[PDB]
């Protein structure tokens, strides 16, 4: 109605006029007023006026919250100490106290670093637990630990809405927009409320992120207490990293209550359900082993037939197609074809000894060296296959144990985490052989042993490989694959200052500056650190055409989750190195049609290195439209690397470190075919 | 920089726009013009020579006609086919489940689920040819949309693109055959086949040449061609045996029940009132396709949306039905 009767009532500053006029404002405050509260110019004297002064503060914060203010709204409430499903409480509490306490917690969170804001935060916490509108008040109260008592104060019965919604979007915006320590608060408090609640596998992902030894204990006594089994052993062994499996088998071997977690803790019970169930319900065609095993020639496409042959591990005909196939093959193919028997025998542990024994202690050193490589690939928890290779170790120039050191140290690193493999690896790195893959599989071996460690050790292992890295400045491929293992030890954490320690004791000529930028690559697994994104765009134009490839290649690791920002204008540039950066930065994801378009444009190129390295990610991202790119390569080619690599794309077609290390080590194909001897022993494939 | 800005003398004032004919492997191509001037000059920079697709307009000069550059053509190809994946699947329409599983089983067996296709050893890469009595893309695109779920698609609607210009010939069919060659996992869809129904002597020879190139005399199994006309009597009997070799089917008359199902599908997502009857809606119609009932569903949802409501009353849907009653009678 009109302001005729009530307008001359706010002008008198007398105490009774306030103590009866203000209750009328609380009565008519159900919808605020008839208008936008244009009475500010008349209540600005009440601002200076003060029996029921808390009601004057309530109406004052009501109107100041009503029109506009940034700091003066929550002062009448922090001084008021409020003591005096409707529309009144919803309006003055929900939105007015939402933005009100939001700007109070923001101003008091950014300005100063008492308990009045905590009492306001708990009062609004309870009132918005009665309001029951989720994720709004939550997404506003994210930034204010108090979040622990907030979650354990709220997570009592509402599990699907707060866990699914709050953990889903608050976890996404917690790895996207929230820094690390508050995400650690999400991990600990989520360990609390999720420890008291159900849905163990999401807490197992909280073990994939926490990497703590207590979570697996409480979830194994609780998952053991709450009665399938082989399935959660399978993805149990998949989600766990290299540390808590070794520590898991030592604490389960310390308890030995049932030994079923010891049985599930190794690679045996993750492969014994898969292989028979895969051979039974699936039937692969033989026209790709006969066809893709028939169009091979030139002693390289035949190597692609040893890899496609390695795809089987149903049909084991091309595997057992007589003999002399390795005898006709050259060294580059004696090692790869020697490891083919290891690729085709991932299961049948007992049969691996009687299948590889025919090639053991042979006449050619590469047949038995690749045979020990096979013995290292076929198993990772048997630890009873690497006795003869580890025994001798005494050549100091070359006698069957530098190549047997390649296969046995690389396959043993794949099947590795005791010190008494590095006490023996000390003369391995200290040997300093002219062969690149010695220090290659050494740094990759100890590096894959030290992945996900206790924040990273800077001991005489990486100190020794850095001193012996800078020992001689020859064969810079050592400087290209030693930072691989260095980064494998730096991997697992981003906030550590160990990368700056490498910036202290490593910085030199651009060789070890490329080492330092590799430590920069693997030491930034990913968080909210856009500072290195603008720094990425800043150092993106460096004259050195390799730290662009690796330092800019880190894109697929840094923003691996938020894939909407990963596509950029890297293809619109003119540097072929950048085209490689995007081409490799595509990844091995589900392969949407946009990626297939980026390979439809990146595929047509003239350089043999880019046209050689397109089908790896093209067919890794798509594992209908699978045979069209193969026909496209048949129309482009019809060099040798394009045909062997397109047959290897027929191989490819038809957050663990094990799926990240192999290709990152594989980003060195622009050299001699010696690297292609380590190409055949990748483990990132599924 | 200077080497990039030194070829400006060739692309300067003496410059023309010609029409290239073909590219010869002897590094000298043949071009043409309004009088057909054939000049062969060694190639230069800025040209692709692979994606150029000879037979289009290029850049010439008043000089010896050294090719300095090219110019892209036909933005007209953009309106030919759609590149999106509509959510309309084969399970969104009913009644013709056998009629849709005949084409689904016909063209979804090659290149997809190949154990029943490559093990037999037949490979008839010709596809079925359909025809819709309502036409207007509703039924023919509701049958062809089954292949559009997860696959590349090729669409051709109307013979106007051949008749809206001079008798260039089957070169556009060669463009569809080269984009289908580079896009083998696709489905060729020819819609509104009224070439002979709508000089006229050249339409017969470019249509018989369309049958010649469509037969695939030099190409192996590459793509499945699905044709769709309106009247089966307009097509000559010579276009049947070479073209239609796999199978053909007939479509029933949509009088009351097929229009009841079309009305149900067009009124499944929308919200209608309780008093909205169906007998008057399936009674007042007479030989109508789905484009006009979709038009009155659109203008009925917007007209009912004028009052900020999503419910379509009966009087407003009859007021929109008057557009159906008037449009077919006009």
């Amino acid at each position: 109605r009109d302001k005729a009767p009530v307008q001359p009532q706010q002008s008198p500053a007398a105490a009774p006029g306030g103590t009866d006029e203000k209750p009328s404002g609380k009565e008519r405050r159900d919808a605020g007023d008839k208008d936008k509260e244009q009475e500010l110019s008349e209540e600005d004297k009440q601002l200076q006026d003060e029996l029921y002064r808390p009601a004057l503060e309530e109406l004052r914060r009501q109107i100041r919250s009503s029109t506009t203010s940034m700091t003066s709204v929550p002062k009448p409430l922090k001084f008021l100490r409020p003591h005096y499903n409707k529309r009144f409480a919803a309006d003055i509490i929900s939105v007015l106290a939402m933005t009100m306490s939001g700007e109070r917690e923001c101003l008091k969170y950014r300005l100063v670093g008492a308990g009045e804001v905590a009492k306001e935060w708990q009062e609004l916490d309870d009132a918005e637990k009665v309001q029951r509108e989720p994720l709004l008040t939550l997404v506003k109260e994210i930034v204010p630990l108090l979040m622990e008592i907030e979650q354990v104060d709220m997570l009592e019965k509402d599990i699907d809405e707060n866990a699914y919604a709050k953990v889903c979007l608050y976890l996404t915006s917690c790895v996207n927009y929230v820094p690390e320590p508050e995400n650690s608060a999400l991990l600990r408090c989520a360990l609390g409320v999720f420890r008291k609640f159900s849905r163990f596998p999401e807490a197992l992902r909280l073990a994939l992120m926490l990497n703590d030894m207590e979570l697996v204990e409480d979830i194994f006594t609780s998952c053991k207490d709450v009665v399938m089994l082989g399935r959660h052993g399978v993805f149990l062994e998949l989600s766990e990293d290299v540390e808590e499996y070794e520590d898991l088998t030592e604490i389960m071997s310390n308890v030995q209550l049932n030994s079923n977690f010891l049985a599930l803790a190794r690679e045996l019970d993750i492969m014994e359900p898969k292989v028979p169930d895969d051979i039974y319900k699936t039937h692969l065609e033989n026209n790709r082993f006969g066809g893709s095993g028939s169009q091979v020639d030139s002693a390289r496409m035949n190597l692609a037939s040893s890899f496609v042959n390695g795809f089987v591990n149903q049909d084991k005909l091309l595997t057992d197609d007589g003999n002399k196939w390795l005898y006709k093959n050259k060294d580059h193919g004696m090692l790869s074809a020697a490891a083919s028997l290891g690729m085709i025998l991932l299961w049948d542990v007992d049969g691996g000894l009687t299948q590889i024994d025919k090639y053991l202690y042979s006449s050619e050193d590469y047949i038995k060296s690749g045979a020990l490589l096979a013995c290292g690939i076929v198993n990772s928890g048997v630890r009873n296959e690497c006795d003869p290779a580890l025994a001798l170790l005494s050549d100091y120039v070359l006698h069957n144990s530098n190549t047997m050191r390649l296969g046995s140290i690389f396959g043993l690193g794949l099947a590795y985490n005791r010190e008494d493999v590095l006490t023996l690896l000390l003369p391995v790195m200290g040997d300093s052989k002219s062969s690149m893959e010695v220090a290659g599989v050494t740094a990759l071996a100890c590096g894959m042993i030290a992945v996900g460690s206790c924040n990273g050790d800077v001991t005489s292992t990486i100190l020794q490989t850095i001193m012996e890295k800078s020992e001689t400045e020859l064969k810079d491929t050592y400087a290209r694959w030693l930072p691989l293992g260095l980064g494998l030890n730096h991997l697992g954490k981003g906030e550590a200052i160990e990368a700056i320690l490498a910036a202290l004791e490593v910085v030199s000529e651009p060789f070890r500056s490329f080492a330092n930028t590799l430590v920069d690559v693997c030491a930034y697994a990913g968080s909210g650190n856009v500072l290195k994104v603008q720094q990425l765009l800043h150092i993106c134009s460096e004259h050195f055409d390799s730290k662009e490839k690796e330092e800019d290649k880190d894109k697929k690791e840094k923003k691996d989750k938020d894939k909407k920002e990963a596509p950029a204008d890297m293809g619109a540039h003119q540097g072929v190195a950048v085209l490689g950066i995007a081409l490799i930065a595509m990844g091995e994801e589900i392969g949407a049609e946009m990626a297939l378009r980026t390979f439809g444009h990146l595929l047509r190129y003239g350089e043999p290195t880019l046209r050689r390295a397109v089908p790896l990610a093209l067919a890794l991202i798509s594992v209908s439209h699978d045979a069209d790119p193969e026909v496209s390569y048949n129309s482009i080619f019809a060099a040798r690397l394009a045909a062997m690599l397109r047959q290897l794309a027929q191989y490819h077609a038809k957050k663990g470190t094990l799926t990240l290390c192999p290709y990152h080590s594989d980003r060195q194909l622009m050299s001699q075919v010696a690297v292609a001897g380590l190409l055949t022993v990748l483990v990132s494939f599924l | 920089e200077e080497e990039r800005s030194k070829v400006d003398d060739l692309r300067g004032t003496p410059m023309s726009v010609g029409t290239l004919e073909e590219i010869i492997d002897d590094n000298h191509a043949i071009v043409s013009t309004s009088v057909g001037s054939e000049h062969y000059v060694s190639i230069l920079s800025f040209v692709d020579k692979d994606l150029l697709e000879p037979g289009c307009s290029v850049l010439l000069n008043h000089k010896v006609h050294a090719v300095i550059g090219v110019l892209m053509d036909d933005p007209l190809v953009t309106v030919m086919k759609v590149e999106k994946a509509p959510q309309e699947t084969y399970a969104d329409i009913g009644g013709l489940d056998n009629q849709i599983q005949e084409i689904k089983e016909s063209v979804e067996l090659p290149l997809t689920h190949p154990e029943y296709y490559e093990e037999m050893g037949i490979k008839p890469p010709k596809g079925v040819i359909l025809y819709g009595p309502p036409g207007t893309g509703k039924t023919l695109l509701a049958k062809a949309v089954a292949n559009q779920t997860s696959a590349t698609f090729l669409r051709v609607v109307g013979s106007e693109l051949i008749q809206k210009y001079l008798g260039d010939g089957p070169k556009l069919v060669r463009e569809l055959f080269r984009v289908a060659e580079e896009h083998a996992p696709s489905i060729v869809f020819i819609d509104e086949i009224d070439a002979i129904g709508t000089g006229e002597r050249e339409i017969q020879r470019t249509m018989l040449e369309l049958l010649n190139q469509l037969d695939g005399f030099d190409s192996r199994g590459d793509v499945k061609v699905i044709m769709a006309t309106n009247r089966i009597e307009t097509l000559d009997p010579a276009l049947i045996r070479p073209g239609r070799i796999d199978r053909k089917i007939e479509f029933p008359l949509p009088d009351e029940k097929t229009k009841k199902r079309i009305f149900q599908i067009h009124t499944s997502r929308m919200t209608l009132a309780d008093d909205v009857t169906l007998d008057d809606l399936i009674m007042a119609k007479d030989d109508l396709s789905g484009a006009d009932i979709k038009a009155i569903c659109t203008e009925a949802g917007l007209m009912a949306l004028r009052e900020r409501r999503m419910k379509v009353t009966n009087e407003d849907f009859k007021k929109s039905k008057e557009n159906v009653l008037y449009k077919k009678q006009e």
